[PDB]
């Protein structure tokens, strides 16, 4: 099972980006999908999660009313949609998946993941 | 709040107590309809004399 | 037929020479199926 992320790069503040995450290889079940980043000399912080069943969305405090994750199961992507961009969002994005089902959707900001990608740079400018 | 997903997980790991370890289950159900009885045993036979 | 669930298949296989009717004579059928199917059947249809 791989993590192939793409998108992002480098855009002007206030601008938008959009990063995927292709889920390639045979996959018995996915229960979430998320999105955490590290900015250099950080620690690596959640940024959003999404559970496969339903489409409910959870979001750190810091990216609400800017970020929008969305998930094409027929596709096995999520999305990162990365609106009104600050400088304190550049960072490395990194996907991640389980296949842990919580009846707690906040638990997917806390929970370790299985699967990571190999991330991609997001870096705004002035 | 109040909305939860009605399912949750099972953490079944090989070190996992005897009680929490997983055990696979059948349940044999028979049924009588009004219908021939397809399902019958064995009913082994003998010699011949 | 079809009895206490059971669907009862006879037949017969005959060579002939009719190109009208069925030949006149007699000759009878042995089982050959005997299905514990236990549907109901009120009406069926032949498919050529
Ligand atoms: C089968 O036919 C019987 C005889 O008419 C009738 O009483 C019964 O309702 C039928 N059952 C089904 C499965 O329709």
């Amino acid at each position: 099972v791989q993590l192939v992320e793409s998108g992002g790069g480098l855009m002007q503040a206030g601008g938008s980006l959009r990063l995927s995450c292709a889920v390639s290889g045979r996959t018995f079940s996915t229960a979430a999908m998320g999105w955490f980043r590290q900015a250099p000399g950080k620690e690596r912080e959640f940024v959003a999660a999404i559970r496969w069943s339903g489409g409910s969305a959870y979001y750190a405090d810091s990216v609400k009313g800017r970020f929008t994750i969305s998930r094409d199961k027929a596709k096995n992507t999520v999305y990162l949609q990365m609106n009104s961009l600050k400088y304190e969002d550049t960072a490395v994005y990194y996907c991640a998946r389980t296949e842990y089902v919580s009846y707690l959707l906040s638990d997917y900001a806390t929970w370790p993941y299985d699967y990571w990608g190999q991330g991609t740079q997001v870096t705004v400018s002035s | 709040f109040n909305c939860y997903f009605p399912l949750q997980s099972y953490g079944f790991q090989p070190t996992n107590g005897v009680g929490y370890q997983p055990y696979r289950v059948v349940v044999l159900s028979f049924e009588l309809l009004h219908a021939p009885a397809t399902v019958c045993g064995p009913k082994k036979s003998t010699n011949l004399v | 037929k079809n009895i206490d669930g059971y669907f009862k298949i006879y037949s017969k296989h005959t060579p002939i020479n009719l190109v009208r009717d069925l030949p006149q004579g007699f000759s009878a059928l042995e089982p050959l199926v005997d299905l514990p199917i236990g549907i109901n059947i009120t009406r069926f249809q032949t498919l050529l």
